[PDB]
Parts: C-alpha cells; structure tokens; sequence
C-alpha cells in the first residue's frame, strides 16, 4: 500500500532552528523557514591523534 | 432561468386501465415537472369534475383527449411566461380561466396537472426535495398509514356492507418499521386465507376480497393474520374501517339497509341504531378509525355519532365532506365528524388542497391525505402528507405499484430526513383523548 | 483537510488519465490483491472498504492541492491559511563554535 | 456553494441601550445571513436562559462577550461544513453541542443568533422570500395585530393591574388598512391624552403609560379614542387585555391582590372572583383576548377561566406556558387557556418554535408571535407569523422602529404577495365560536 | 463534472409487498439516475441469483439488506470516479469484482442496479432520452405488446395447463392505437366474466384467473372478448400462450402431464403428442406465439417443434434460454426456437442483457423484452425494447402501474420521435415467413 | 448586468408612526438595494421639501402616496436603463426631471429614496461594503457621536428653552468604547431620575424629558450621571447643546426671549446678552458642542458669536445652513460658525450631500451628519458618516431601535474594519485650536 | 476571483535612464495590476527613503535589484491570500512588515510600487476607473494645472 514511486520521498524532520558562528559569518543550519531538517545528518573531522 | 417555457400534456393510462392525462413543465433553465393525475369522478354536486372524451369508440366514452388540448391550447399560453415558482398565482390564475365552481369548463384533472406539474418542476429548480418545498423547511413527520387488507360492501359479493377494513401499525418506532409490520399481516393474511379455500387475487386497492360470512367474521380474520404475523392487537396493530354508508342508506326511509349487501336476513338500522352497532364494534375489537360511518346527508346522525364516539375513535369524513372547504367549515361549526379525507383531485388544486389541510389542522381535525381508485406511478401524495405534516395517509394495501410507489417515496423521504425523521404512530391522532 | 482542496487541473488531469479506472485493491496488512478477493474479504469484515485502494497514477509532476478560501467580514475573499496566526519566533541561536575546522 | 464557510458573531446593541448578539454566516457561493436577537431572560426553570458575561464594570453585567465567544470558537467549527438548507439538522446539532434541557453552556441566544442567520442565509442561497423559505409555498396570511396603546402593572405608575391594554383592528378589509387605523386611533389617543394634561411618552414597547382613575378609565379612553378616529368599536376594532395576574398573585393566600398596583383601597379576589372580574370586564367592553389572566401556576383557575369565558374570548397563555412544548400539551390535555404566546428566544430555535406552532395548531389553538421588550431591527418573527400562517402577531405599538420594522416588513411581505394574501381579521380566530 | 461521486442503495418493497433494493447515482454536476430491480430468483445453476438476507424475523427470509450493503460498501467505493458514460467498463468491473459465475457473491439484483442507475445518470448527464442513449440515433420502432389477458397453470385453479394467454394487437397502425385496443378488449372480457359469474381479480401480472373449462374455453372467451371490443381475430389480434410445459413435464418418465392442473381425466402427451396439440390449437385458433412449448432440458422436443410450426409460429425460449449468452448459442446452432425472451435481472447486467438481445438478432431470432412478476415502477425495459428496436416486449395486463408504468413510457417514447415513431406490427415477427 | 432594471416605491411607516416611502431598485444581474426615507418637512423656504397627499382623512394628510406615485410612474421610466454605478448621473437625471430648485414637484423624498436605493443596489453589484462604495478606499474613522442624553424646549413642559443636551465620549479609545460609556452613562441618568422622581419615558429620539428646575439643573445632572457611571467630565465625556434659538427669537424686537419656555421669570436676551450667556455656560460646564445657538436670520449675531467662542467650542449650523451650499458658502465667507449638520433629506440627494460635505471640509468646517425626528431601520447615515471620514455623528440616544440602529452599523463598520479601524475623539473637532 | 496570487517585481527605466521597478500583481480571477514608481530620493531626515544596489559598475551605483528581490521574496509571500480590495490592510501590512519609519529596509519605492499595483488590479477586477475605486462615487473635479 505504502507503494515507493519513482526513488521515493525525502525525510524532512523539524526541530528548532540554529545558527553557528563560524569564523567565515553567521551559518544558518537550514535554507528554509519552516525549519525542516535533513533527519539523519551529521558532519565530522577526521584527525589522527 | 425559472419562468415557464412550456406546458405539454399527453394522454396516458391509468391503474385501471382507464385513460388520464400528465402535463409536463419545462422552465428556462431547463427545470422539469411531470404530474400524472389520478382518476376521479366526472358526476358530482359540489365537488370538482373532471373533463372526460364522452366519445363510445374509444375507451368506453374515457378519454382525456378533452382535457389535454384544453392544457395545451388554452392553459399553456396563459402559464407560459408565469415564474415557476408562483404556485398559487398559477392556480389562481387557473382558477380564474376556469371560470366555473367545479372546474367543468377546463377539467379538475388538467388543472390539477398542471399544478403538479408545476410544483415539481419549481422544486427541480430550487433543487430541493417536493415535500421541502411544498412544506418549508419543518418537515419531518412520516404519515401513520391506513393500510387497506380487505375489501367488503360494493367491492365485493361477500356478505359485508362496509366497503374497506384496514390495519393501522401505529406502534411502530419507524415508518420502516411499520411498512414491514403491514407487509407481514398482508402475507400471514394471504396464507390464512390460501388455508381456508378462498381467493387471494387482488382489487383494485391491492387488497383482498374473499368470502366471509360477516363483518365480525372479516375483523377476526384480520386479528389472527396480525396476531400471525408476531403483532400484538390493540398495542402495535389497530384496525381501521370504511363503512361507505352512503351505499346502503335509504334516503325516504332514513334507514341504513345492510340487506343490499348481507342478504334479506340483514339489520335494517335507525341512525341511532347504527351509533350502537358502530359503538358495539368499538368496543368489541381494537378499531381507532372509522370512516363514513354516516350517510353524506345525515348531518344530525353524523353530530351523534360525533357526540357518541368522537373522543375514542377518529372518525373521518369522506364523501361527506369530499375535500370541499365549505363542508368542512359547516361540519367544525356543527362538531361533526374529527377527521377529513383529502383528495387532491376532488378540489382541483394544490394551494386548495393545502387550504383545506390547514383548516382542518386548525380545528383540531385530522387530515388524511387519500388515493383514488385509479391511480399512477407519480407519488405526490406521499409529499404532501409529510409536507403538512398531516400525520396520516390512506395509500392502498401492500400489493401493487399504483400503491407501494407511495410507500417506497415514503421510505425515500424518511431516508433522506434521516436523524429528524419522525413517525409518532398514535401520537399522530391528536383529534383523540388518551 | 479544511486549509485546502483539490486543485481544478489535477482533477482534470485524474478524470481523463483516467487513473480511477485502474484502481489497486489491498487487504488489512496492505498487501496487493485482485479484486474479486477485495470484495471478498470486505463482505466478510477482514478489509475495510476505506482505506483500502488507490487510484492508480496521475503523470505529470502536478500540484495535488490548492488553498482554499473563505469570507471575512468585510464580504471580501480571502486564503484560509493565512492571518492574525500568533506571534513566538525568538531571533535564532548562535551558538558560537568558532574553532571548528571547516573544510574547503 | 450551499455550505456554510463562515460564522461569526458580534456584540451590538438592543432597543433597550442593553447589549445582545448578532451572527452573520456567509456559506461557499457567498450567500449571506444576519441573525439579530432580542433581549431575554438569563433565569428561568423551564424556559431557555440566555448568556451574560456578568461583569459588573462593562454593561452593568449585562454585556455579551462570552455567547460571542461561545459562536466564535465552540459553535462556528461544528456548524461550518454543514449546508446551509440542513436547517433541522444544524439546530439539533447546536442543541446535542449544549448538552443543556435549557441551553444554558453555549446560551439560547447564541443558538437562537445562529439559527435565525442559518434560515436567512438560506433564504439567500435559494433566492427566495425567508417566509417562503420557512413555510413553503402555501404561505399568505397576514396576521392581525394585536398592538399595544396604553400601559400599566409594573411598566406604569397608573393604579392599573393590568400590564397591558392593546388594540385589535379585525374588522379591517387588509393588513395596510389595518396599520392605517392602529396609527390613526394611536395619534387619536395621542391627541385625547394631550387635551386631558397626560403625558404622552412611550415606553419601552411604544405605547403610552399615562396615569389614571382606573383599568375602566384606560378602557373607556381606548374606546374614546376608536371613535374619535371614525371606527366603531367592537365591529372595527376590538380591545385585547394582558393583565399579567402572576406580578399581583399572593401564592401563600391564593389570591390576586390588586392592592400591588392599585393602591391600600384595592379588591382583592380569589379565583372565582377573579373569573368573575374577567368575565364582567368582558361583557362590559369589546374585549376580544385576554392574555395572563390566571397565575402561571394555578392550572384550576386556568381551567374554570377556560370553562366559563374560553368559548367567546381568547385566553393567551404567555406566563402559563412559556413557550414550552411539556407545559403547551399540559395545558391541551387539562383543556387550559386556548392559545399560547410563542417568543422565539423563549427556547432558541427555530426548529423548536415552529414545532411549538404546530403543536398548538394541531389542538385548536392559535400560536401568537411576540416581540420582546428588548427588540432589534431584525425583523423575522413577522416572516414567522406569514410562514406559519398562524394570524396573530404581537409587535408592540405604532412608535420605536423596534417594533415598526415588523410592521413594515408585513407591509412588503403583503405588497409580494399582492392577489394571494389573505387577512382574515376576526376569522384568524378560529379557536372561538362562530 | 461526469464523474460519479456517489452511489447509494436502499431496500425499497416491490408490486408483491416483497423487498427489492434501489440504487441511486450522482455525478459530479448533480446528474442523477435511479434504479430498481424486478425480483427474480435466488436458486439457479445457469442464471443469475439475487441476494438475500434469508432472517426469517425479517420480511420472512426475504430482505435485501445484505445486497444493498454490497452496493453501498463494495461497489460504491469501486465504481466512484469512474465516467458515468463507462456502461460497459463499469459494468466489466462489478462483473470482475463478483468473480462468480452467477453473480451470487454481490448479488444479482445489485449489479442490475448499479448498472441502471449508472445508464440512467449517464442519460441524465448527456441530456438526452434514455433509449437514444442506450440505442444511438436510429431508435425508431416502438414494440408490439403481448397484453396477459387471462391466467391458468399454477397462478389459477382453474383446468387449464397454460401459464398464460394473451392478446397481441399486431393489427394496429400506431403504438397508441394498440394500447387502446389491448384496454379495450381487456374491459370487454371483464364485462363478458362478470356477465358469466366468473372471478374478476386481477393478479400479480395484471389479468384475469377465471375459472373455466378448459384451454378451448380461455381462447373461445378471449376470441369473443376480441369481437365484443369491435376488432377481427387473426387480422387485428392475435393470441399467444406461455404454456409452462416445464411446470407440468414428468422428466422421469419423458412425458408431458397435464394431469397437474387439468385434473385427473386430463390427456397424457409425449414429445410428438404435445407438438400435435400445439399444432392443432394453431390451426383452430389465430394463435402467433407459444412460450416454453416444452421443457427447459427437452431439446430435440425443441427442435422438433421448431421445425414443424416454426416457419408460421413464434417460438420463444424463456427457461429454455434463461437470458444465457451460452443457451441460446446453442439453441442457434441447434435450430431450437426462433425467439428469446429477455429478462435483464436474468442476467444481471445491461452490457450482457444487449450482447444477448445483439445475438439474437443476427441469428434472425426476435428478442422479446420482459417482465418479472415483482416489478416496480421503474420502467427502464420500455426504453430498452425501444433502444435495441427490438420490437416486442411482454410487460403484464392492462391493470396494474407496475404494467402500466411501460406502457405509458412507451406512449411517452413514441409521442418524442413524432413522426419518426414506427409500429411495425406484423412486420416485426421478421423470424417468420412472409 | 449592472443595468437598472427596476425601481419601485412603496409606502411603510416609520418610528413615529407617520407614512414614508422605501424604494427598491434591481439590476439584470439581481443586484438589489433598498433605501427608507426619513420623514422630514414639506415647509421650508430653501428647504428641499418632502411631498405628501394632504388627503386629511388617511394618516391625517400625511400619506406619501404621491410620492410613490412620483416614483412609479415617472422616475422609474426614466432611470431605468442606467447604469447602477452612475450614482452622479441619476442624481443629476432626476434633479433635472423634477426641475424645481427645492425638489418640489416629485417631492424631495421621492428623489432620496431613489438615490439611496440606487447606491445601496451598486454596492450590492460590487460586492462591496456601503461605506467603501461611497467613499473610496481610503475609509477608516468611526465618528464621534453626540447622545442625545435630555430633551427640553418644545420637547418638553420642563422651562428649559434649549432643545438638547448631549453627552460627547470624545475621550474614548475606541467606537466601542465610546458606544459602552455612553449607554452606561444613560442607565446611570436613568436610575439618578428615578430615584429623584422625575419621568423616564423616551422621547422622539430615546431622550428624557424630566421637570428639571432649568438649564443649569439638567446640566449638573448630565454630570452626574457621567460621574456616577465612573468616567471624568471634561477629559473623557463632555457636553453638548442644541439651543434651537431660532424657536425663542423673536424677530420683531431682535431679542431672545427665553419666556417661551421658561416661564414668566426667564431673561429676555439681546445677541451679545446671548453670547455672554453662552460663553458663560461654556466656561461653568465642559460644553464642546453648541448648535444653534442663534437664529436662523442672525447673520450680525453668528458671526459675533464665531468671533467669541469659535476657538474653543464647535458651532453648529443647523437651520442656519439648512444643508444649503449656497447658505454655507456665504457662511464660510462671513466667518459664521465652524461646522454644518447635514441633514441628507434637507438636499434630497448623495451627491449634493457629499458635495456639501467637501465644502465644509475645504473650509476648515466639521460635518455632522445627523438623524432626523421621524427615523427608520435603514441606516445609510452611518456609511455616510464613516465615508466621507466626518468623524461626527449625531443619530440620537441609546434607546430605541431608530437610534440603535446607527450605532449597531456603526460596531458592524468598526469589526469589519478592524486594525485599520480609527476613533480620533477629541481629533475628530479638527475646527478648534489646541 | 480576487485574491492576489502572483507579485512580481522587475527593473526598468525612467524618464532620466536611470533604473526604477514597476510591480505586476495578478488575482485569482485574472485582474491585472501594474505600478511604476517614480524615481527619488534614498537619503532624508523624516522622509520615506528607495533603496539603490550601490553597485558603482551596474548603472552607476542606482541600480534597482535589491528593491525588486524585496517584492519577489519578502512582499510576495506576506500579501498573496488576501483580497485585492483590502488595500488598507495590504499597505498595513507591507508597513508593518518593513518596521522601521522610513521605510528604509525594504526599500519605500518597493511598498509603493506594490501599492499602486494592488489598487490598480483591484480597480481593474470591479471593472471600475481607478479614480472611482480610490475616491467613491463623488469624484468630479478636474485639477487646476
Ligand atoms: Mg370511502
Ligand atoms: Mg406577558
Ligand atoms: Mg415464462
Ligand atoms: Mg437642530
């Protein structure tokens, strides 16, 4: 019933909203306003201690 | 968008077989109304006539042919241009172009056609059901029906002279309900009388005619058929009768002759041996209506009967009120009578027939909206009995579509009211006490 | 759904694709089934006779819905899903983090 | 296109200065309805209470705010999505939403404003006359009115019991030339009360309060008053009572002491004295109805006053009944009063008001129309009147537009209706004799 | 804006007093259509069965609850947003979605429903009648009617094997003046029974079930009924019989008996026997058609007969066939009967109903539209003979609106085509010589 | 679809009792307005002057029959066919028709009616609220009213000569606000006389008349009310005089004779008498408001009047101006008062009585537009009022419906506007310094 | 039929050759609006101030790009849904949605060129001059040049 048309569809949580201050600016975490999160992502730095 | 643009009448066939007539009404916009109107009588003193052929080679002198060019060739261009929704200006103006006290000159029927027509074809154009707009908003009471099992008097050679005995479901919780009741005493009733040998096959109301040996006799028949059926008598079923006194009644010897139809052994009653004989049949079995008890012209024996038995059983007025206003005014005056059986067609019109229903109302009285003997698969009838909220309706017995089209519209109606639909069953006799 | 309602070219565009002729039947656990089967197990009560198909599908990437309107009290038309809303946004939060490694 | 999208509420003001409500619904194609309500009581056993925000600082605790909340937030999400023609249905909905016997969570005049808004938006979706849509097709009696002339009781400082002395113009040929005498024969009075030192100030009802000798003395200066505008009393016009005997009854001794309104040298009567009181004012004076005349809660004093003066004169129950269907069948079955006073806000809808009506017809009763005290310019009870054809309206005097806006909508209803409206005048009451 | 948006199913009683069902459609512009279903059988190898509850609390095992809740809960949501032009796509999919064979999963009774509902919505929606919907532009020929006139078999107690008699006015210019005939040839018999003391009641189809003689003495009567109306027997009306022979064949021994109804002096026939008799009644009397003139499973009797009088007789296969696509291919292969009788609750559907009607034709057989014995007031087969030009239906008497509801559909088709219209009469027996 | 394509008059009553016209006008679309005249005078010099029958035997030679006639019979011809939106148009085509400076020939009613009627019909086929039709987008200040709070002169027996006292809220917040107070404000006045023993009886316009001592009297008594009711005399309500010197002037000597209405010891006042007892009564009282203040004819005396108090309190030319251009305009020139009250059936148009507005508002001039003695449901004023963004009102006190009326279109154009929504107060008396 | 559903704001000339922005709206029902703003001043003390791009290479630092992404995607947004005749509330709305008195950050010739193309399209949807929707029925007088 819950058919997968085409490649499907994108998971798009909502939680509040957060702006990092980077040293290049003020980096909003998302492009849009109704504060939709890509569920799931995370970034990281790799070093060789 | 709403004004007439055509009035057509065609000349079709009857329940009987006997011809009548049905106009059509188109409007501008498209709206459509067809009214087929019932067969009544061409003779009558003060009641309105219809138009018939008189021509012997075709259909025994029953054409409507009369009636039909009369619709389409002097009604139809005075209603063509009219405002569909103008129902009483149009009957008015009907009225008015008849010219003549009983409708002689253009036919009850063609008028009476044509008033259908156009009521139905207005409430296509509002979109709203008939009763809706016959009615207003406030309609929501599914008639109590009257429904006819046996037939005596002229409408049989069995010994009886009442002409009709009817069950009355009034203890049912619906009007589902109470046509299934009807329907079941119908068929334990066939089986019964399949059992004792005699016939089954229908009259022209959808009932029987078999051969009983008395009135007493049918009544018992009918107690067992809804005792049969899993019904209680007196609580969930009564019974109703049409004595037709009319027919048996000697006017010089002021007597009511039951040897016309129960042989030279037969009761020749006074009127006041008749309030007996009709408190005596009261008392013995669970009958709430009677109807014509009286001759039409019986006017003191009809004010004693009133007197007798007006506050336990209704007691209806048929032939001698025949659904004229001024009778009906004279017999509220002179307390006769409880109750008034309204048929559309022995009036005219539309508005007159709601007239008269409101004039009853008002006096305490009871309408009861009624078929005739030749009927049609146009069921407006059934609208206006829960349009006026009359509470009543005599619609023939369980057995033929000229009949069972008013019950089925009545189904449609109770469907389509749905939560608000209403059957109050005895409630509905409100020109009773307890 | 009250703030919006099916859009005029997408039922257009249903009617003479004709999607609601190829419908697809499914049973309680969702599982495709022909229709004979469908109605089967609806007479019995093992399927509800609801949410248990789908109409086929519409090609064309179109938009499914529109906003739907409404009179305010002037008598003039307006979208129901705008207005007076509330009013709770904050400015945001900066959260500083100025060492992370960003990488190029 | 017929659903209903918006319904919103408003506080406005009454003829009294004090505040009440207005709904407005607007449904999908942009028919429009506006429902007014007249002021009521917020207290009551067995009547419908209305919503007051009790806040002493705003309105003296008579403002509206939380009914105007109550349509805004709870009833407006329950109504919307309805049609607008599912009149029966949304008033059982907004009455099952209370969950109250006298509706007093959301409040009677919150249903009753959604109601009346209900019925004439859809009178506009239809196009139709809101009479026309309330009572079908067969609608064209203009009711007689029963207006009011000079004051007393509680609304005067007069040593008169009586509330209230009204004229009725039954004799009139149409309701136009009826409302030509009523403003005629009240600046005729107008005029004798002026030439006597009088003061000639209306009250709330637009009627006169002035001070007098006596309830004698206000009958024989009506009737001053009827001649000097060239009728003849007791043909032309007649005179109408509501003594309102419930403010002047002592229940601990049992009797109607006058002595409240009339001063220490006062009469006071028991039942029978009062009966006979009633009966000589009668028999002195042209007196057509008499409106209160017993206790609201003396049911044996109601029937002997039924028994002996309800054959030749209107006996309204406005106190006695209060517009509820138990006390209205109470009253049918013990044969008290014949005719109940129908105030729309008394139960709060119109589902509910004309089931009221009809059950009043249905007994021989007539169903009378009634203003408030606290009015608007809302003027639907005259569309009321017109749909149920009932013929009998109270609207107050020939002053404030408050009530002069019902007359005036009478008037276009009548200019429609042109060849088909009826006034029956003196036949409109037909629950008398003759 | 043809998309259907809603179906509904309700359970609405028959010209018996029997339950059937009704269904309703509405598109999505607001085109309506409504259709009701005859009552058939339940029990059937090789035809369609209908639905039944089988609660013998309820309408004595005979309520259509069940089927209407298929309607309403597994074809509604199926057949909602399919185009209501899609007869035969709609149809294919209630047909697809029942699986069975007989249709018995669904019922029977639903898929004819639906089916006619949606033809008539789809007729509605175009604007156009129902049978130039169904037959196209080239819908023309108006059936000749074969009038029941007089009732033996198991529907009389009388000594007569045959099922029924009736008149075929194939002598008539028009439709018009055939129905004309057929009534009054229908009143002339009644006065000839009343005269001879013989039972007038009609049955469920409308005639007479007099009680005479014998088969000789039904015809004799119908012959002077025929003469009495003023019409020549063999030039203006012909006689047809539906024998029955299933009812009266002893299968066991391979021989006709009509012993069962004819008493028990009655003649034993075999095959060739009962082709005789059959022989001879059509050299005695102006006999055109013979129904059922052997048994269901008598085929070389069929095709005997078939080839003795089938070059001067109509031969119709009515339980021979069952309205089954596959029977009367075989019966086509196998030169047995040159008639079909077309029943659509038979089979269930109105795509398969013309596929048969279609078959029919091109083997050079006629195709004769039917009645059930509970029908209703739906006259839709009138607009299928007109559509598929079949020209001969067989829809009852001339007494009963469930009969004469065809007939005045047929009257109302004929008076739309005008001068179009054709009465071929005699010409349309075209699978006969000459 | 604009198109007029009905005008059509008929006679109703209005809040004295007192016959006027209303005038229905409907466009091809359906669009329909309605417009009620107020009853004004048919005297007057420069007075538009309104027409009636003089017949003294029907509504004592008050009747408006001949203008409906009027605009029946000969406006309707002419106007039908215009377009709906050429308010401008029309009004100037009927002011052309008529021919007569003060509309005298149709009767200035007549003309009202149909302007009124006209530019409610084009708001309606706009789908535009009344007040954005009339005066643009840019609509947005709710006018600041003066409550006629007390009568006197020739309204009343107490020996005051001053017509009117008021009640000014300028302080408010809001319309709703203001609307609160002053209604508080009036059941607080209304207690206060009760419990002092004076009338409480409304008057023409809702007010009281009670036996106060004199002008002072009554003053200190508004005041107390305002202070009892919880708001601060002089910052949040203040007072307001109608003078209507014009009834105690006395032309012959060129004094102000007070004796008229104040008995045998009033003052005889010369015109700077006059002007120091004003500016006397301005400076004991909160007094912002004088209105008629001198006589009509005292050109010299107005001007020495504008010269003394004209900075600091508005005066108002009621009969001074006449709602006369010409008399403004010379006025204006002159330095004779600071406002004018437009009375709109004192010009007999909506494009004379926006154009005479402008004037006013071009002048540094405040516009009041007020009510008139014989008022009606219709509440065009108000759109009036907000339209022309006036920021004054003058419609009476806060009881009775005529009155109310105003303010409930009032609170329905402040809801409706919502945040956009202004109430200037004390900035709406822009002809004033500080 | 009247609610606004497309603002679109582009760049073009005036009658000096520099740039300016006209704004296009368009309602449900297909009424069309247009509105040119006047070139003039982005610097004032209590005056309404345009907002210029600033760019010294694009049209000599007087482009007009940042007043026209200012309609396409902050006015845009907040004035589709309401109705074309609530002009009052639009212009409310757009003022509100600057927030400050100069209206400095959206730029005043963008508020006013959505202005005057909102009472445009509203005029053209009643199908009435646009002097008759801005001022009621009683416009007559012709201006003293
Ligand atoms: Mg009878
Ligand atoms: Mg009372
Ligand atoms: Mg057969
Ligand atoms: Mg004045």
């Amino acid at each position: 019933k819950t058919k997968m048309v085409k490649k499907g569809v994108l998971k798009l949580t909502k939680a509040p909203l957060k702006i990092v201050k980077i040293p290049s600016g003020n980096h909003s975490l998302i492009k849009n306003h109704e504060s939709f999160y890509e569920m799931g992502k995370a970034n990281f730095m790799i070093k060789e201690i | 968008m709403s004004i007439i643009t055509d009035v057509y009448a065609r000349e079709v066939l009857d329940s009987r077989g006997n011809p009548t007539l049905e106009v059509e009404v188109y409007t501008e916009s498209g709206a459509f109304g067809r009214g087929m109107v019932p067969s009544g009588a061409s003779t009558g003193e003060h009641e309105a006539v219809e138009l018939r052929d008189g021509d012997k080679a075709r259909y025994g002198g029953l054409g409507t042919q009369k009636a039909v060019d009369n619709v389409n060739n002097v009604i139809a261009e005075h209603i063509i241009g009219f405002d569909v929704r103008d129902q009483q200006g149009i009957d008015r103006a009907m009225i008015a172009l008849d010219g003549t006290p009983n409708k002689g000159k253009l036919g009850a029927n063609a008028i009476l056609g044509v008033s259908i027509a156009v009521a139905r074809a207005a409430a296509d154009y509002l979109e709203v059901p008939l009763y809706s707009y016959l009615g207003g908003f406030n309609t929501k009471v599914l008639p109590t029906p009257m429904m006819n099992i046996i037939n005596g008097g002229s409408h049989s050679d069995a010994p009886i002279a009442f002409q009709e005995f009817m069950i009355v479901p009034a203890g049912a919780p619906t009007f589902k309900e109470a046509l299934r009741w009807g329907a079941e005493i119908f068929h334990a009733l066939k089986k019964i009388l399949k059992e004792r040998g005699l016939e089954t096959a229908v009259g022209d109301e959808g009932g029987f005619a078999p051969r009983f040996n008395g009135t007493e006799d049918g009544v018992e028949t009918i107690i067992k058929a809804i005792e049969a059926a899993g019904y209680v008598p007196g609580k969930d079923v009564f019974i109703g009768l049409d004595c037709a006194s009319s027919e048996f009644y000697d006017a010089e010897h002021k007597v009511y002759g039951y040897t016309k139809f129960e042989g030279e052994g037969a009761a020749v009653r006074t009127a006041a041996e008749q309030i007996d004989y009709l408190e005596e049949l009261v008392n013995k079995y669970p009958i709430i209506t009677i109807e014509d008890g009286m001759d039409e012209n019986d006017w003191d024996g009809w004010k004693a009967l009133t007197e007798r038995l007006g506050g336990k059983v209704q007691l209806v007025g048929d032939d001698f009120f025949v659904t004229n206003t001024a009778y009906l005014e004279k017999g509220i005056a002179e307390h006769a009578a409880n109750s008034i059986l309204i048929k559309v067609n022995q009036i005219g019109t539309l508005t007159e027939t709601f007239d008269a229903i409101e004039m009853a109302k008002e006096a305490g009285y009871t309408a009861v909206v009624s078929h005739r003997s030749g009927e049609t698969e146009d069921s407006t009838i059934a609208d206006i009995a829960v349009a006026t909220n009359a509470g009543q309706i005599k619609t023939g017995s369980l057995s033929r579509t000229d009949r069972i089209a008013k019950y089925n519209q009545l189904l449609r109606i109770e469907d389509q009211l749905g939560e608000v639909a209403e059957y109050r069953g005895l409630k509905s006799f409100y020109n009773l006490k307890k | 759904m009250k703030n919006f309602k099916i859009s005029s070219t997408y039922r257009a565009a249903r009617k003479q694709q004709k999607t609601a002729n190829r419908k697809s039947f499914y049973n309680d656990e969702g599982y495709m089934i022909s229709p004979s089967e469908w109605a089967d197990g609806v007479i019995k009560g093992l399927i509800n006779p609801k949410n248990s198909w789908s109409n086929d599908h519409v090609k064309g990437y179109l938009p499914r819905v529109s906003p739907r309107s409404h009179w305010t009290k002037n008598g003039y038309r307006e979208y129901l899903g705008i207005g007076k809303s509330r009013d709770i946004p904050e400015k945001e939060p900066e959260v500083i983090e100025m060492m992370d490694l960003e990488l190029v």
